[PDB]
């Protein structure tokens, strides 16, 4: 009753060595209705993880109606089927353009050197369509 | 965004050290950073700070509010909690907080809190609207009109308002750094100093009669039988000093400490007094603490401080109460002192408006042997009253002969002290010119060139304010016209259209700051400064304490330390002069190749007396070498008092409590010198002022506002309390005038016109009134005179000026408290 | 989880109409470790409850450091003898002049004009000592 934080799971996504660079992997965080992707993007962004600092990881849902976006690799973007929406993957879920007021979330990844694990441990932004990002 | 509570720092949050960004008292604080979705738990080893937040704390367990408290986005996108808290076992303040140290996290930068505007990125006017510009066509933009300057004209085309002082916007990183550039390497007489008009100091009269401004300890304060607050509102302006050492010894509660240093000595209750025009909160709180029988206040006339000292020197001498085997092995000039300075009780009480009586008491309180046969130990503080006072220099002389005369320097529980501003952090170069100049009327007069504003805000705080500005904006416009001509210029063709622009009247005018500020309506180039925190930083107190203030984030954008924007400069600077084939030009830059603060630190004050190092005069004296980021990590809050005496790993930093102690003073000759101090009443200027308009315009600080309101004016609570600069006025001159609380005034005389929210204060005297300096809305300056003591020290508080109704504002009448500030 | 507001209890204070001008009446909200007090003011303020939209109230605990602050009848404001903050009482617990950074915690009523009760349903601020202000 003190407590002010969600509280997150801890979800091993993989090891960071297996990601192929700009090879989108699909998991779930942080339960099973909450669709993810993790993508080794191959040239170091601002807190990219892993040996490279190039690993992000997204909730997929649209911030403005909630469609599952699909990732671009020739451009390294998030699209929204819906109303069009873009979030560019290298700058922190940026919307490039559409209708979202909310930048696509980011899974926030813990990198163990010791083990070269990738865990989920939070989600900074709100997934689309939670009262909570912890229902 | 919820009110209603906090999120506690986990048991392994990171935790770093932080002087207060503020005043000199310099508090300790620690700084708790962790990740934004962590916390910690309510048992007390469950989270950093050790409460048990399980139930409710008793009184004085924690200083925590909302207030501290923020959430930090770096550079990397990850947000963090921040909190930052006084630290309980720093002797400075023991856990205290003022309300403004502890807004501290509030001012933090975030991009959506009270930080939200800080500049992020150079600006640039380019002729018709603000614009971002890259930090290499600034560095072009400003560092090519410098070398123009310096190659047409010579350095005294290129002019600067500096900061000297430490703390935020200050220390020895950036004194270094900022001193280097401008006296070294530019080479530039042409620099004045954030709070006064030329390169000058506070404390010339002190300094020369061989006692340096800031000699004592704050233990001295909890040792003392008496202390004088001279031209000074503590309780306000340094406020833990007051509350952590002033009144625990009123209270008491250091007897037994003076008992034991002291075994046959008596020691009575400790008395105050305050030498101040106005009843101030100090005055009110001395009377709640200690009693009205241990509390004198003497209401002097403004500007009669000189009169005040010379009639108790006066007084003190025919008692016999001096300590004549002191004077007579450790001073030279008493003799003279005492023709010179000679005034009778009746001429001082006519002049001051003392009663006899109560000059008497002050000097039997301070003065008379105690019956144990020692002279009472009275420490003589002082600040702005006189600093800013009827001639600077006179009034210290007065003062420090008093003191002198009655061996209150190098006894513990005595000095004769600054209680000081902002902190200190000074290391310079030494000022290259051989004179001084009135800077801001030299701009007034239209000299220079291009003119820089570095941490500070002279359109809010020069005296003759207006005059001033009106001249700033106006050679501001005609730069801006010229540029305006230009289409598709070079940064070189630019160089040159406004150095043209300048030889018809222009200045080209940049800020160096956190914030557009006012400034930003005349400035035509602003660059973004960081902040300790976002820097590492160090500076000293009013006891010369000098502490690590350790980074613990990024600066928003581009921001940069002031050390490494003059290195930046300085390299801009030679690479112009190295691709001119100038090496001897390109020399004058060397010395800057700085990657960190630290290398600024390295380079200035921990070289300062070393061999194969140059000329430089720095607060840490010749032993600064002793001093290294790591050594003072170590030592904690608590650092080390300057100058250090000593170190090895196993004692730590060893400095020094208390100077003076063996009677040799700072002069030629190893004893302190007593001067003259004539009493010329007001000066010509003020007094014109005074023979034209009815009211007194003192001015200064309040408790809750700092400065020039830079954090404060983005701060929605401290805008509902503030909302304009408000002037306390006697409630019979108010009714006089039909005004009541909330009302707006126009304040103004020959100098200038200004307004403010009328406040009526019952202790207030008819004809006097009190004005909050420096603010955003409603600048008390405009109404200061240009007239400076024989150094260019301002009487900032020596003007006389008229007061009319402008109307009532309801809204301030709904939103403002108008009730009393004075506490009983 | 889902819960984003405090569970703050509902307590009787008194009859609004028992209250006399300017007599502060004291109780405990929202423990008895808490205390606080509600006090007509006689004239009309913002936010004011009651017939009279005049009474107010408080948690006396300085925002400070947290000693207990006595009301002062004749300036209507809170004084507190730690380190002489003053809260102003007809302003919504403005700081005057003080050492805290938050204005005296406004201890939410709940005015009832069928049986003239006053009723604490909440606070607004956070009172000294506390994570939150339901511990
Ligand atoms: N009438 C009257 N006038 C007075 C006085 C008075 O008593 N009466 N007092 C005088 C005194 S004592 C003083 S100290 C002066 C003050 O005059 P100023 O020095 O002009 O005022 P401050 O508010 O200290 O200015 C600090 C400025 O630096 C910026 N700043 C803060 N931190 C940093 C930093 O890290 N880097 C940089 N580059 N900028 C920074 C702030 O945003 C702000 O614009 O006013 C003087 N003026
Ligand atoms: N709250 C707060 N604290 C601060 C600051 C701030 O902005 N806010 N600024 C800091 C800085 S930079 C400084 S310089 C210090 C200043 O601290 P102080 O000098 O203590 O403050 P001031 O309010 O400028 O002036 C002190 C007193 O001088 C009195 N006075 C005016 N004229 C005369 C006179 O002729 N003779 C005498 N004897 N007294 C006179 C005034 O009534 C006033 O009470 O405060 C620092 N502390
Ligand atoms: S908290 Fe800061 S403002 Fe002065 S009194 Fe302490 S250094
Ligand atoms: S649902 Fe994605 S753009 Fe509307
Ligand atoms: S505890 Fe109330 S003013 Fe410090
Ligand atoms: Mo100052
Ligand atoms: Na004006």
């Amino acid at each position: 009753a003190g407590r002010t934080t969600l509280q997150y799971p801890a979800t091993q996504v993989s090891v960071a060595k297996n990601l192929k660079a700009n090879e989108p992997v699909s998991f779930t965080y942080p339960d099973t209705s909450s669709p993810c992707v993790a993508v080794k993007l191959g040239s170091p962004v601002p807190g990219g993880v892993g040996p490279n600092n190039d690993i992000v990881a997204y909730s997929v849902l649209c911030t403005h109606m909630g469609f599952p976006t699909s990732y671009d690799k020739s451009s390294k973007t998030f699209k929204c089927p819906g109303h069009f929406t873009e979030f560019d993957a290298e700058k922190a879920g940026q919307m490039i353009c559409g209708q979202a007021t909310e930048n696509l979330p980011r899974v926030l990844l813990r990198y163990d050197e010791a083990s070269d694990a990738l865990t989920a441990v939070g989600v900074d932004g709100l997934i689309y369509g939670r009262q909570a990002n912890v229902i | 965004a919820p009110n209603d509570r906090i999120t506690l720092p986990p048991a392994n949050a990171q935790r770093t050290n932080m002087t207060c960004h503020f005043c000199i008292v310099g508090c300790g604080y620690h700084v708790y950073k962790w990740p934004e979705l962590q916390e910690g738990g309510r048992a007390p080893e469950q989270n950093a700070l050790g409460l048990d937040f399980r139930k409710q704390l008793p009184p004085l367990a924690v200083t925590l509010t909302p207030a501290m408290t923020n959430v930090v986005t770096e550079h990397d996108g990850r947000r963090y909690d921040i909190m930052v808290v006084p630290d309980k076992a720093c002797v400075v303040n023991s856990g205290l907080s003022s309300t403004r140290g502890g807004k501290m996290a509030s001012y933090m930068y975030t991009p959506t809190g009270d930080g939200k505007q800080r500049l992020k990125a150079p600006r640039l006017y380019a002729a018709d609207q603000w614009v971002d510009t890259t930090w290499d066509h600034a560095m072009a933009l400003y560092a090519g009109l410098i070398k123009k300057t310096l190659d047409k004209d010579g350095p005294q085309g290129v002019f600067f308002s500096c900061f000297d002082h430490g703390g935020a916007g200050g220390g020895f990183e950036n004194t270094w750094g900022t001193g280097k550039l401008m006296f070294s390497a530019i080479q530039t007489p042409m620099v004045r100093i954030h709070n006064r008009p030329a390169y000058n100091s506070e404390c010339h009269a002190t300094r020369e009669m061989g006692i340096g401004e800031l000699n004592n300890a704050y233990e001295d304060a909890q040792l003392a039988d008496v202390i004088w607050s001279i031209g000074n509102n503590p309780y306000e302006s340094q406020t833990n000093y007051f509350l952590n050492h002033w009144l625990p010894n009123l209270q008491g509660a250091t007897t037994s400490k003076k008992k034991e240093r002291f075994p046959n000595e008596n020691f009575p209750q400790a008395r105050i007094i305050f030498v101040d025009p106005r009843e101030t909160p100090s005055v009110a709180i001395a009377r709640h603490v200690a009693g009205n029988d241990r509390v004198l206040h003497l209401a002097i006339e403004p500007g009669t401080d000189t009169a005040l000292f010379n009639g108790l020197f006066t007084y003190v001498v025919e008692q016999g109460w001096i300590d004549k085997p002191f004077i007579e092995a450790h001073t030279k000039g008493f003799d003279d002192a005492v023709k010179t300075n000679r005034l009778s009780l009746d001429e001082c009480s006519n002049i001051t408006g003392v009663p006899v009586d109560m000059l008497k008491r002050a000097a039997e309180w301070s003065y008379k042997p105690k019956a144990s046969g020692q002279a009472p130990r009275t420490m003589h503080a002082y600040e702005k009253g006189i600093i800013w006072g009827n001639d600077n220099y006179v009034i210290q002389s007065a003062l420090l002969d008093l003191v002198i005369a009655t061996h209150n320097v190098g006894r513990r529980g005595t000095g004769c002290v600054r209680m000081g501003g902002h902190q200190e952090g000074y290391t310079r170069p030494p000022y290259p010119g051989d004179k001084k100049i009135y800077i801001d009327q030299e701009l007034i007069k239209g000299k220079g060139r291009i003119m820089t504003w570095w941490g500070c805000n002279n359109f809010q705080t020069s005296n003759n304010a207006q005059a001033l500005r009106e001249a700033i904006l106006q050679r501001s416009a005609i730069v801006k016209q010229a540029m305006q001509k230009a289409r598709g210029a070079t940064t070189e063709e630019m160089v040159d259209v406004i150095y043209e622009a300048t030889q018809n009247g222009g200045l080209f005018v940049t800020s160096i700051n956190l914030y557009p500020t006012k400034l930003a309506e005349a400035a035509h180039l602003m660059l973004p400064a960081a902040h300790p925190g976002e820097m590492n930083l160090t500076s000293m107190n009013g006891e010369r304490r000098i502490r690590l203030s350790e980074k613990f984030m990024d600066p928003p954008g581009t921001a940069m330390a002031d050390c490494l924007i003059a290195a930046r400069i300085a390299n801009a600077l030679r690479d112009m002069y190295q691709k001119d084939g100038k090496a001897e030009m390109a020399a004058q830059f060397e010395g800057f190749d700085w990657k960190t603060e630290e290398d600024a630190f390295n380079d200035g004050f921990r070289r300062a007396g070393q061999p194969g190092a140059p000329a430089i005069d720095s607060q840490g004296g010749s032993t600064g070498h002793l001093v290294t980021y790591d050594r003072l990590r170590k030592s904690g809050n608590n650092g080390v008092q300057l100058p250090v005496v000593s170190w090895d790993e196993s004692k730590g930093l060893v400095g020094t409590e208390m100077l003076y102690t063996e009677g040799k003073f700072d002069t030629d000759d190893g004893k302190a010198h007593f001067k003259p101090a004539p009493w010329n009443g007001l000066p010509a200027t003020v007094q014109q002022q005074k023979d034209k308009y009815r009211f007194w315009l003192n001015n200064g600080r309040n408790n809750e506002v700092w400065q020039t309101a830079y954090h404060d004016q983005y701060n929605s609570l401290m805008q509902e309390r503030y909302p304009m600069a408000y002037i306390e006025m006697n409630p019979d001159d108010c009714k006089q005038l039909d005004v009541t609380g909330g009302d707006i005034v126009e304040v103004y005389n020959d100098f200038g016109s200004t307004f403010a929210m009328v406040y009526p204060v019952a202790e207030i005297k008819r004809g006097q009134t009190f004005m909050l300096f420096g603010y955003v809305n409603g600048i008390q300056g405009d109404v200061t005179t240009d007239w400076t003591d024989r150094n260019i020290i301002p009487y900032y508080k020596g003007t006389w000026g008229d007061i009319r109704k402008v109307g009532s504002m309801e809204e301030f009448k709904r939103t403002v408290s108008f009730k009393s500030r004075r506490f009983a």
